DNA sequence: CGTAGGCACGTCTGCTCGGCTCGAGTGTTCGATCGCGACTGAGGA
């Protein structure tokens, strides 16, 4: 039931035979020949054309890897509840200035 | 790293091309680089020696964007540096200019970041104590299998 | 020899401009009008800020500018021209340090302009305190550049801090405004188990911990170990340190400058501590040489304490005479130059001992003057001459 | 300022690798007309012209990265440039399967451990259609 | 007609709070020997 000359021996015998692969193969002038749940994603679009329309386009991603990537995003501003706050930040800056001269306004 | 050293192709020639022209020499040795054996530990992400990395070469950065200025109190502009680490925030900037630099509003020097009068700015090879170059290789090896595990 | 010579008067001054030098009463333009004091002194500062160019650049890069020279002087040396190319025999400082830049692509200037060009040496008070909350150790250190023959250092300082988890070396960046350098200190964990501490080398001893601090893990502290400046240090360790310092350090300036530290603490620890030193072969013999006057001077320092015989007795007695008689001494064979070394010395130390009368004791004397009769050399393939003046001494 | 210079490989067929291999070690500025590379707007597709002759030509990805290393005294060396790409003459085409030296052939199919979960692009693309849109209507499906 | 006293941004200042790493410190588990009594063949009364 060895669990130490056995284990490191074992260990330096694999790392040995490895280095021992690595270099042969390296170093060979030989030519080598040369040689979950299985659902698709759809999306529905409603925009407006020129004049006046409502056209629908559903399209449908067949490829795994777009579908990850897509959904993730969807699911993150889903939780994700900016420009617009940005300049909402101003605004309140704006009011809190204006309070403030007013505030020196009554002091003086 | 074990190194192998093969003989080059008979059709292949090395373009070094700059603005100006092409350049061509001819190769005749080269290695193959088994795998690495690693000397040096690659921090990890968010890690004590990653920020401490990043805080390190922004202030060498600082220092030489310093030592360059040409004017007779030295003084630098914040967005070069915001040029150079744009995905840093200006408070982390600030506080690397907080001790050695003061802003400078009106008069003359005005939206400049001079140095300050008592602040000794380090020589070439304190700066170069501050950071090693296999340092900065180790933070792009991190950052870039950060990219790639993203 | 030159921290005492430059406080003392002014400063030696490598590489003067043509006066340059007007603290000192003879003029530096000539080798001819140099004392001779100063000239011993020059040559010892040469060679020290040689090994501080060596420190800063690298022993193999320092032969190859010196392999340099010699070889551009010996292609020099054969050609006929009259000193079209003679003069490449002649060095000068600017070719120096153009060499110097051309083998290791670092330049010096920086090292040459503080301690060649400005003649002064630096001068270290240190003292510590350990931060129990923050297990951080706060070091102070404070620079005296107001005395004549001192100069204020901006540079890097290495300090080595011995913890029970081992020896760690930190640089800290001691700029003019700098007092208190925060350095981190490890666990304490070698405490809870009796485990070996490692030492500087990569060597493991066992530590009597009785007397260490039972809420500080660090053993000993070292400001500027490798005298990588020109520099005098006076830190305030406490007695425990010294001791520790004294016994279990792997450097031999360190062991000198804690028997040199020791000499303020008479405690009885520190007595044992240079009994132990003195007892210790496998230690430089020229420690336990200053460890012989260390123990004399502690003892004189705790009369009226002093428990069993004077200092050294029973020790020489022990190492240097027979075991069946303790007052007749070994006849002498000196063939181990370093028992030669301490044997010879030790009664010279022993002699500095003094009653509670001011008066050296009729039991010191007395083994002398038997060291004195005894003495036969008629076996030994060395001479006597030195050992006997030295018993004259 | 300094810019990266930008060094690549450029493979020959072995008659035109041959000439010029032969210029290039006589050194010669007759070499210098005889030899021309225009690259094309694609950005992956050139002509190599050997004396004044037109080869057809990709540039291509290479599956390992080579670097160019300098030296003086044959002990140290310094690296100079990152090599990449190749202007073999005669996208999943625009990338090379096989290295440059013998032993690492088939090196991206057998030799390249694979991990996997363009497409980001895509995906892009899809959020900027779904913001310039009113309702979107979103089912994982089944087979249809 | 001119001429000095009030509104928007930009960048920095400073304090507060929450989160993340990291190592020291402390308690918990598990193989590695140490010792005791006993098992079991073995050469002389």
């Amino acid at each position: 039931r060895f669990s130490v000359a056995e284990h490191q021996e074992r260990y330096k015998e694999e790392c040995q035979r490895i280095f021992d692969l690595q270099n042969k193969v390296l170093s060979s002038t030989e030519v080598l020949s040369t040689d979950a749940t299985g659902r698709c994603l759809k999306i529905y679009r409603t925009f407006r054309d020129e004049e006046g329309k409502e056209y629908v386009r559903c399209e449908t991603v067949r490829k795994p890897a777009v579908i990850d990537a897509y959904v993730r995003i969807r699911t993150t501003k889903d939780e994700e509840f900016h420009r617009e706050e940005m300049r909402k930040e101003r605004r309140r800056i704006q009011e809190q200035l204006r309070r403030l001269k007013r505030n020196q306004e009554k002091e003086k | 790293a074990p190194i192998y050293l093969h003989k080059m192709p008979e059709t292949d020639f090395l373009i070094i091309r700059t603005r100006q022209g092409y350049y061509i020499r001819e190769l005749v040795d080269i290695f193959v680089v088994g795998q690495q054996c690693p000397l040096f530990e690659v921090p990890g992400p968010n890690s004590k020696r990653a920020n401490t990395h990043i805080r390190d070469f922004l202030q060498v950065f600082i220092y030489r964007l310093f030592w360059k200025s040409k004017d007779r109190p030295r003084r630098i502009r914040m967005e070069d540096i915001k040029k150079a680490f744009p995905s840093h925030s200006e408070s982390s900037i600030r506080k690397r200019l907080k001790l050695c630099a003061d802003f400078k509003r009106t008069g003359m020097d005005s939206n400049w970041w001079v140095l300050k009068s008592d602040f000794r700015l380090p020589t070439e090879e304190e700066i170069r104590a501050m950071v090693s170059p296999e340092q900065c290789c180790a933070y792009y090896s991190m950052i870039a299998a950060e990219q790639r595990l993203k | 020899k030159i921290v005492a010579y430059e406080l003392k008067t002014g400063g030696v001054l490598l590489h003067p401009i043509f006066n340059p030098a007007s603290h000192l009463h003879f003029s530096i333009k000539h080798p001819h009008t140099l004392s001779w004091e100063y000239y011993s002194m020059f040559q010892c500062k040469a060679h020290l800020v040689m090994r501080l160019i060596e420190n800063r650049i690298s022993m193999e890069f320092m032969l190859q500018v010196f392999n340099k020279l010699l070889s551009l002087a010996s292609t020099a040396s054969s050609q006929k021209f009259q000193s079209h190319m003679w003069s490449q025999m002649l060095v000068s400082t600017s070719g120096f340090l153009k060499s110097i830049s051309n083998v290791s692509g670092k330049d010096i200037q920086p090292l040459i302009k503080q301690w060649v060009d400005q003649s002064g040496v630096v001068k270290f008070y240190g003292s510590f305190a350990f931060n129990r909350k923050r297990n951080v150790l706060e070091l102070e250190i404070k620079q005296d550049y107001t005395s004549p023959g001192t100069q204020k250092y901006v540079g890097p300082l290495k300090v080595t801090v011995q913890e029970l988890d081992g020896s760690f070396n930190h640089t800290l960046q001691i700029e003019e405004n700098s007092l208190k350098h925060d350095i981190p200190c490890h666990s304490k964990s070698r405490r809870n188990k009796k485990k070996k501490i490692p030492l500087m080398n990569g060597e493991e001893v066992d530590m009597d911990l009785s007397a260490m601090d039972a809420d500080s893990p660090l053993l000993w502290i070292r400001i500027d170990p490798d005298m990588s400046v020109l520099r005098k240090v006076e830190f305030e360790q406490a007695d425990f340190m010294w001791q520790y310092q004294l016994r279990y350090e792997r450097d031999v300036v360190a062991q000198q400058e804690s028997i040199l530290a020791l000499e303020k603490f008479p405690t009885p620890a520190s007595r044992l501590a240079l009994t132990d030193i003195l007892e210790q072969e496998q230690c430089f013999y020229r420690v336990r040489m200053s460890a012989c006057f260390c123990l004399a001077k502690i003892a004189n320092s705790m009369v009226s304490t002093w428990t069993g015989p004077p200092a050294m007795k029973s020790l020489f007695t022990r190492m240097f005479c027979c075991k069946s008689c303790p007052n007749i001494v070994k006849t002498n064979n000196f063939m181990s130059f370093q028992s030669y070394f301490l044997q010879k010395t030790m009664p010279v130390a022993m002699a500095l001992l003094r009653d509670v009368h001011n008066l050296c004791p009729k039991e010191v004397l007395t083994f002398i003057l038997d060291l004195i009769k005894y003495n036969d050399n008629r076996k030994n393939k060395f001479s006597d001459n030195y050992y006997r003046a030295e018993m004259i001494d | 300022p300094h810019e990266l210079e930008s060094q690549f490989i450029l493979r020959l067929p072995p008659e035109y690798a041959s000439t010029v291999r032969r210029a290039v070690q006589s050194g010669h500025v007759n070499l210098k007309d005889r030899l021309t590379i225009e690259l094309h707007p694609d950005g992956r597709h050139g002509i190599v012209r050997v004396d004044r002759v037109p080869l057809a030509s990709k540039l291509v990805d290479l599956p390992c990265v080579m670097e160019s290393l300098k030296t003086i005294d044959k002990k140290t060396f310094y690296k100079t440039a990152d090599i990449c790409q190749m202007l073999v003459s005669t996208e999943k085409k625009f990338i090379w399967n096989h290295g440059i030296t013998l032993p690492l052939k088939n090196v991206r199919k057998r030799r390249f451990r694979k991990t996997a979960k363009d497409v980001e692009k895509e995906v892009k693309r899809l959020l900027s259609t779904d913001a310039e849109a009113v309702s979107t209507r979103w089912e994982i499906i089944a087979e249809d």
